[PDB]
């Protein structure tokens, strides 16, 4: 059975101002199979009602999902992408920087 | 608008 | 100028959680425009995009039926794929189906498709004429058999150089507000220090649409491919999508660099520099 990790990006619609109302977008794709599990974290800390995308793929068959929650970043919070998914031996954490 | 043909392997 | 409209479908199936969930999504370009999820409470087909909103009810009962059907053929296949592999019932595996049409700016057909994919690899596609089939293995060639005896072929041909073409230019009309506007990239270069020595330099393309872009950096006018950092186009939220490129410049160096960008809503392409 093949398998492919994810790629996984951690950023925000707008470049970030501290104080301003903002999404927090992670995008996991060119995965495979499609069975994936993706939280964003504040502070370390699981964020409630998350949404995401319906499953679609992209022409080399492999899937991609956006997960998204609004956000309004500071100076201090951190922010971050949890990903697990079968090619991981452990969860993938991504750190949210605004530079990126 | 989809297609309506069903097509089985 | 060019337009596509594409149909995915994916169902997994999960031994002994129920039956297998299939989900499928329609595009016209990089727009999603509706959706169906055999998990939802009461599965429908449900618009996406608001230009697809005024379609009348025979509409939606109509697609909505062919989602349904559409399951519950993708069920049978996964059963019929464990035999056609000798595979056995106790794992989860995927079935993949994409179709759909591209057409030029004077709405023409310019190429139709339909193709599978069992367990992530390729299975079998409907080829460029539409009428004869690339089948990837000893399996999907029973597949082709039966395809090329129930002359399936026909029937898609029939679809996408019909229908499907129809129904793109119905689409690109009702949605010409977006569906027909691009939305050029708001472009910006960013430097990072990493040492002494060197520092980054990232161009950045945001809030462009379609998702189509070219971002790439040159050094002294040369293509400094290998040496970038060139991150997947990747959704905003907004309908619009964002990208960029980073190389790592040496000290002092940062005037050599040039970033260029392409993108259909842009008359002329861009030159950029980092700009101290
Ligand atoms: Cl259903």
């Amino acid at each position: 059975m093949i398998q492919r990790t994810p790629k996984i990006q951690v950023y925000s619609r707008h470049p970030a101002e501290n104080g301003k109302s903002n999404f927090l977008n992670c995008y996991v794709s060119g995965f495979h199979p499609s069975d994936i599990e993706v939280d964003l974290l504040k502070n370390g800390e699981r964020i409630e009602k998350v949404e995401h995308s319906d499953l679609s793929f992209s022409k080399d068959w492999s899937f991609y999902l956006l997960y998204y929650t609004e956000f309004t970043p500071t100076e201090k919070d951190e922010y971050a992408c949890r990903v697990n998914h079968v090619t991981l031996s452990q969860p993938k954490i991504v750190k949210w920087d605004r530079d990126m | 608008g989809r297609l309506n043909a069903p097509i089985k392997v | 100028g060019s337009h596509s409209m594409r149909y995915f479908h994916t169902s997994v199936s999960r031994p002994g959680r129920g039956e297998p969930r299939f989900i499928t999504v329609g595009y016209v370009d990089d727009t999603l425009f509706v959706r169906f999820d055999s998990d939802a409470a009461s599965p429908r087909e449900e618009p996406r995009a608001p230009w697809i909103e005024q379609e009348g009810p025979e509409y939606w009962d109509r697609e909505t039926q062919i989602c349904k059907a559409k399951a519950q053929t993708d069920r049978e296949d996964l059963r019929t794929l464990l035999r056609y592999y000798n595979q056995s019932e106790a794992g989860s595996h995927t079935l993949q189906n994409m179709y759909g049409c591209d057409v030029g700016p004077d709405g023409r057909l310019l190429r139709g498709y339909h193709q599978h994919a069992y367990d992530g690899k390729d299975y079998i596609a409907l080829n460029e004429d539409l009428s004869s089939w690339t089948a990837a293995d000893t399996a999907a060639q029973i597949t082709q058999r039966k395809w090329e005896a129930a002359r399936v072929a026909e029937q898609l041909r029939a679809y996408l150089e019909g229908e499907c073409v129809e129904w793109l230019r119905r689409y690109l009309e009702n949605g010409k507000e977006t569906l027909q506007r691009a939305d050029p990239p708001k472009t910006h270069v960013t430097h990072h220090p990493i040492s002494d020595h060197e520092a980054t330099l990232r161009c950045w393309a945001l809030g462009f649409y379609p998702a189509e872009i070219t971002l790439t950096w040159q050094r002294d006018g040369e293509d400094q491919t290998q040496d970038t950092e060139l991150v997947e186009t990747r959704p905003a939220g907004d309908r619009t999508f964002q990208k960029w490129a980073a190389v790592v410049v040496p000290s002092g160096e940062e005037q050599r660099y040039t970033c260029h960008v392409q993108h259909e809503g842009l008359p002329k392409p861009l030159t950029l520099r980092w700009e101290p």
